[PDB]
RNA sequence: GGCCUCCGAACG
């Protein structure tokens, strides 16, 4: 009922996708700074 | 009726994880009326079916 | 609609090919979005050292998505009537709404692209001679969301430090338009994304 | 054979059980 | 009558139906009324202490059961109640049947509430029923219910000022002899509350 | 929220 299943689409459309869990993109994609 | 064209069971261990997933959406639990009047719902052995009146 | 899956069905196996097709649930299209503005400004450097990007995300107004998926003004008309539609509807200021560099992906999607700053309006051939090079690589990661790959919309760009490149050799396209989606993957991280 | 359970053959073992969800069923999910 | 009747059915089917799990589709099925919801909570938990041995079926069919509706759970924390009544009235055997569905159910811990504020009788008064069925349950339950956690988790609770003889500090038999029962029972570290407020 | 296979006659 909650948020769980938007960011459980999330997570489960990138594992359906093809895609890593990810969801951090501090290191990923910004810098470290 | 019958199990009519299947016999007892046809799958596959590499098969059903590739057409099904471990984590997936869950709306509504497969509502069969929905997968009757809609063939493309339902993909098992659609062979010889006279089905899919819109409306009326 | 369903409709248009059982006479694809119907009409691909039952008509086109007869063959065994096992297909998977239905599920719907999923789209990326912005529900804050980035905070957290965004750091970025070409891989030879050379130009740097800068840049942050805030969401798009209502009346800017809507109008941006009917269009409003158009992408080939002068620069005059873009600040007259966004300055009359959405009361943006004359360089702000002057400042808007490109539209979003397939200049469908409401994606916006404008570089405001000090520095940016002292060097007019470091943001003119970038153009083409970060909007270049814009719409390729407006397309694919950085977190479920999915278009943006209502994603705003505001580009703020720009190092121009010694020679043009040392930062090309290799260096800039991959680098523009990494900018934009931070500022949309920093701008808690909904879907 | 109706949605998520069934037994194609009916005749097949003893008479059709009439199950429906189990008053713990609904205790499992809620 | 009807109850004796109602008991011959509740115990009938208890008897059958293996994987009373299952059962609680039969057992709601026979559609119960209000008032006899708290008489199939006493019978059932009769039946429970019936058989010749601790069976987890009956702790599944409480959990379940209780974790059904509000009255459900209701009927299991009055029922409870009403079974810490017992001490020396139930009998030996079935005291360790008690101490296994009450350590079962306080392992999940859903449908029980006040049941670790009933317990925990005074220094000296007791029955050894409570006392022993007490020192099985904490055994048990210490084990299968993650005693750390559990007497951790259990200290922010409030379970234990709110029981009589969980109570250290002021009481210098309550905490003393709390930690003589409890470290003589096998809680070892588990008394070194009331052994230090003492 | 429902779905209830059952179903016998001779000869030998």
């Amino acid at each position: 009922p909650a948020p769980h299943l938007a960011r459980e689409f999330m997570i489960k459309t990138r594992r359906r996708k093809g895609l890593s869990e990810d969801v951090s993109i501090s290191k990923f994609f910004d810098d470290p700074m | 009726f019958e199990p009519l064209v299947r016999d007892i069971n046809l799958q596959d261990e590499d098969w059903n994880e590739f057409n099904d997933i471990n984590k997936i959406i869950i709306r509504q639990p497969i509502r069969t009326e929905y997968k009757i009047a809609f063939p493309y719902l339902y993909n098992n052995l659609p062979h010889h079916v006279h089905l899919t009146w819109y409306h009326t | 609609g369903e409709l248009y899956l059982d006479c694809v069905m119907h009409d691909l196996r039952k008509m086109y090919s007869e063959i065994d097709i096992k297909v998977a649930d239905p599920v719907v299209t999923f789209c990326e979005t912005v529900v804050e503005t980035s905070s957290l400004k965004c750091f970025a450097e070409t891989p030879n050292k050379k130009n740097k990007i800068t840049m942050i995300a805030e969401p798009l107004e209502k009346g800017l998505a809507e109008d941006i998926e009917n269009e409003v003004v158009q992408i080939t008309w002068n620069r005059k009537k873009l600040g007259e539609f966004f300055q009359t509807k959405y009361d943006w200021d004359l360089l702000a709404a002057r400042s808007i560099w490109a539209f979003g992906p397939d200049a469908t999607g409401p994606n916006i692209l404008v570089d405001d700053t000090l520095p940016s309006e002292v060097d007019k051939a470091l943001l003119g001679s970038v153009k083409d090079s970060i909007v270049q690589g814009f719409q390729w990661g407006t397309r694919e969301g950085p977190l479920c790959d999915e278009l943006i919309r209502n994603v705003k760009f505001k580009i703020l430090d720009a190092v121009v490149a010694q020679e043009p050799l040392h930062r090309g396209g290799g260096q800039i338009i991959p680098t523009a989606r990494r900018v934009v993957y931070s500022a949309f991280l920093m701008a808690t994304p909904r879907l | 054979m109706y949605n998520g359970i069934g037994l194609p053959t009916p005749r097949g073992s003893g008479t059709n059980g009439y199950v429906q969800r189990n008053l713990s069923l609904v205790r499992g999910r809620r | 009558i009807n109850l004796v009747s109602f008991r011959r059915t509740i115990y009938l089917a208890i008897q059958s139906s293996l994987d009373f799990e299952e059962c609680a589709h039969k057992l709601l099925k026979m559609e119960f009324p209000e008032s006899q919801t708290k008489e199939l909570c006493n019978m059932i938990l009769d039946c429970c202490a019936q058989q010749r041995t601790y069976e987890k079926f009956f702790g599944l069919l409480a959990g379940r059961f209780c974790m059904l509706k509000k009255e459900y759970m209701e009927s299991f924390e009055g029922i409870f109640k009403e079974q810490y009544d017992t001490i020396h009235r139930l009998e030996t055997n079935k005291l360790r049947n008690v101490a296994k569905m009450f350590a079962h159910l306080l392992y999940t811990d859903s449908l029980p509430w006040s049941v670790l504020e009933c317990i925990k009788l005074s220094e000296e008064t007791t029955t050894s029923s409570s006392r022993i069925f007490v020192k099985i349950f904490f055994q048990e339950l210490c084990e299968y219910m993650g005693l750390p956690k559990l007497n951790a988790r259990l200290k922010d609770e409030t379970l234990q000022p709110f029981f009589e003889g969980l109570l250290p500090r002021d009481n210098p038999r309550n905490t003393r002899f709390a930690i003589n029962f409890f470290t003589s029972i096998g809680l070892g570290g588990l008394t070194d509350e009331l052994r230090e407020h003492l």
